[PDB]
């Protein structure tokens, strides 16, 4: 009453406000906060988020300073929590997605779900790595986009429209393009019986055609992984006869190959096991590479490797702990000391199923992910320091050029000589920086 | 027949980029991707992976007065050897 | 699946090339030469890099493209890395498309360099051309 | 000349100037290319991220001794 008449009484309050709004949010962003899950995360801030506007929509009523100082600090440890990714909570949030927007495991009701949402559409303003989202997020799909992470698609497709509006724009379109690209992946496999009928194999069952269309610029990272493999014949005419659909259809992305699409094939092969068990990609890759010769040390798995171990360390496991292998080591690939023989025994439920368990891991795969941030924060940083050395000195040379800028940025880190090019080049094209007729090197400054 | 592996029912792969280079009309870098400065300014029907992006009579899919810039860069249009459009 | 360097499918894109225009299927190889085209960028095989410079400037002749092909062999067998053999042979091509390329100011300064070249003061049409240095 | 700043190239060429407190940039351009022959007007004369006005005083941006007056500027003349 006083201090908003007396007037600047207020002020004060609103900065120690700060003070235990603030450090509150390093203490409690600091402490429950341990295990770094959606719950805690995303629900000690939006905890928060119950404290003040339970907070401030009481007594409180008005000095809309405080509206924009809540705002302020609550916006800042949205810039200010566990990463630098800290739409780990939007991650979380999505991982709640996630781990929530799924029908069958943790299955709720839309607007069950999407109370939920809507308070983390109330976080909406503050979800703050979009393309850091972006990159995760596709990581995230690789979790989702043929897995189920996603349930409500329109309620994503709200937030999409949410995001187009006030974030990334064309990933929406991306994930769109994917559904009715799996919607075509069904489609195609029709058509196959309708065009084809191809009896090209005696079995027929499964062999491709789902399809889930990210742009291939669209990816957080190179495929999910892919290298040598069987490639029966029907798998040829999957390819081809797709490629007919599709080469009628589009060309320059076609029938590529990525493994992690790929489960386990072995059922009734002729077993005495009545037994089907499905596995993962590589696990049914290098099981693949298992098959025939009963036992196969790890030279004659490494005749024809031409890939990586991880695969086969997850096979001899998931084959000895149910009881698929008569293995000798349950190693990344095997020991030499280590071979393999297809054993008989199950360990779960059904008739040999629920061994469909890739370990589905990462933290030694965190990392590796981690790695491709650095390379986009790291080009958006410089395409500023670059346009604003260019706008300044028009160096401007190729050469010479080039040199200055690492005079610039020795701390940095150390750059490609060639590329040198096509930096100018980068420059060249916004309308930043142009070429003169003078030399290959020694253009001018444009704009 | 209890095992010897053999065909299960499978899912498949795809793509849908383009068949051309086609590199963002490098004549400048507001992109092929972008509708860029003059070819905002001129914009046919254009597109955030074609604004001008084909294996034509050109193939360089340079944009309108950007391809007419590279071309001004050299009036033999070596780009990929189709003058300037 | 295959990946090969820029070598061998280049070899057969040539090979492709050379072949159709001794066939006179010309726009073919005109589809694949411009697949070829681009990787000049890459490869730093001169000599094939510039095989591939001289099919092309053949195709320009067929093409009708004279000015062209005439730059080309032009500039190009100014250089002495060439057999000078096969450069006088290019300089023909090159003054052959001069001919064969349009009355022109791009040609009037063609023809000036041409007037300025020595290696022509062996050929016997290069007194037919210079009759033609002013108009004849 | 009261002020004595630099006027500096993309490479780091800074050069010592006299210039007054309200001395224009439209003249200190005027002085960098009767000092080094690189012309003014590809000596874009750029202040944090942003352009100083070409028409302007040195002491406008709080441009002192030490101050930068950016080039980009051209190589030929130096
Ligand atoms: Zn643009
Ligand atoms: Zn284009
Ligand atoms: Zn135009």
């Amino acid at each position: 009453v006083l201090l908003r008449a007396v007037s600047t009484g207020l002020p004060h309050m609103i900065q120690e406000l700060q003070n235990h709004i603030h450090d509150e949010g390093l203490r409690a962003t600091s402490n429950l906060t341990q295990e770094n899950m959606p719950t805690l995360f995303v629900e000690s801030v939006l905890e928060v988020h119950g404290k003040f506007v339970q907070l401030i929509n009481t007594v409180l009523n008005g000095d809309q300073h405080f509206m924009s100082a809540l705002d302020k600090a609550l916006t800042s440890v949205v810039n200010y929590r566990e990463p630098k990714s800290v739409c780990k909570a939007p991650e979380l949030l999505a991982k709640y997605c996630d781990n929530l927007l799924k029908k069958s495991a943790k299955g709720m009701t839309e607007n069950e779900v999407e109370d939920r949402l809507t308070s983390f559409i109330t976080v909406f303003k503050y979800i703050d790595d979009k393309d850091v989202f972006q990159k995760f997020y596709a990581r995230m799909l690789a979790k989702r986009l043929i897995h189920g992470l996603s349930m409500s698609m329109d309620s994503e497709e709200a937030m999409i429209n949410k995001l187009k509006q006030a974030c990334g724009y064309e990933f929406t379109s991306k994930l769109h393009r994917m559904y009715t690209d799996m919607s075509v992946s069904a489609d195609l496999n029709n058509k196959f019986n309708n065009f084809i009928k191809n009896q090209d194999t005696v079995i027929d069952l499964g062999i491709s055609f789902q399809i889930y269309v990210l742009q291939a610029g669209a990816w957080p990272l190179t495929q999910a992984p892919s290298s040598t493999f069987a490639i029966p014949q029907e798998l040829e005419k999957s390819v081809q006869m797709f490629e007919l659909f599709y080469s009628q259809h589009f060309s320059g992305r076609k029938l590529t190959w990525l493994h992690y699409l790929c489960t386990g094939e072995v059922k009734m092969n002729y077993l005495g096991k009545p037994y089907v068990a499905m596995v993962t990609t590589y696990q049914m890759a290098v099981l693949l590479a298992f098959n025939n010769s009963e036992t196969v040390s790890y030279k004659e798995l490494q005749d024809s490797t031409q890939m990586n171990e991880k695969e086969l360390t997850k096979t001899i496991k998931s084959l000895l702990d149910v009881k698929m292998i008569n293995h000798d080591s349950e190693k990344e690939d095997i020991d030499a000391e280590s071979s393999f023989s297809l054993n008989m025994n199950f360990s779960s439920k059904r008739t040999k199923f629920k061994i469909t368990t890739s370990m589905q891991k990462d933290t030694p795969q965190e990392m590796e992910q981690t790695r491709s941030a650095v390379d986009e924060d790291r080009k958006m940083y410089l395409q500023a320091a670059i346009v604003r050395i260019m706008k300044a000195r028009k160096v401007l040379r190729h050469n010479a050029l080039i040199q200055e800028v690492i005079s610039q940025s020795r701390a940095r880190f150390n750059p490609s000589i060639s590329m040198i090019k096509k930096c100018i080049e980068v420059l060249i094209d916004k309308q930043y920086i142009e070429r003169s007729q003078a030399s290959a090197d020694e253009y001018s400054y444009v704009a | 027949k209890k095992k010897r592996f053999e065909v299960k029912k499978w899912n498949a792969v795809a793509l849908w980029a383009w068949d051309i280079v086609v590199d963002n009309c490098a004549i400048c870098r507001n992109h092929i991707m972008d509708l860029c400065i003059e070819c905002q300014a001129n914009q046919a029907s254009a597109t955030s992976e074609e604004c001008t992006v084909a294996w034509g009579v050109c193939n360089h899919a340079f944009h309108f007065h950007c391809i007419s810039r590279w071309l001004k860069t050299r009036q033999v249009c070596p780009l990929d050897n189709r003058e300037w459009e | 699946q295959k990946q090969y360097n820029v070598d061998y499918k280049l070899e057969t894109y040539l090979k492709i090339a050379r072949l159709y225009l001794e066939d006179d299927d010309p726009v073919q190889a005109e589809a694949y030469i411009n697949r070829a085209s681009l990787l000049q960028n890459e490869s730093t095989n001169e000599q094939l890099q510039i095989h591939y410079k001289v099919c092309y400037a053949r195709v320009l002749d067929y093409r009708r493209k004279f000015i062209e092909a005439a730059q080309r062999y032009n500039e190009l067998s100014y250089k002495t890395i060439v057999h000078e053999s096969e450069r006088l042979e290019a300089l023909k091509h090159a003054l052959h498309c001069t001919i064969l390329a349009s009355a022109g100011q791009q040609r009037s300064r063609m023809l000036a360099t041409l007037f300025k070249d020595e290696r022509c003061q062996q050929l016997a049409a290069y007194g037919i051309l210079e009759k033609m240095y002013l108009d004849r | 000349g009261s002020m004595l700043i630099k006027v500096k190239t993309l490479t780091g060429k800074e050069i010592e100037i006299d210039i007054e407190p309200t001395d224009k940039v439209e003249r200190i351009k005027e002085r960098v290319e009767e000092k080094e022959g690189i012309p003014p007007q590809q000596q874009r004369l750029i202040y944090s991220g942003k352009q100083m006005n070409d028409e302007k005083t040195a002491a406008d941006y709080k441009i002192m001794g030490g101050s930068v007056l950016h080039l980009v500027l051209a190589l030929r003349g130096g």
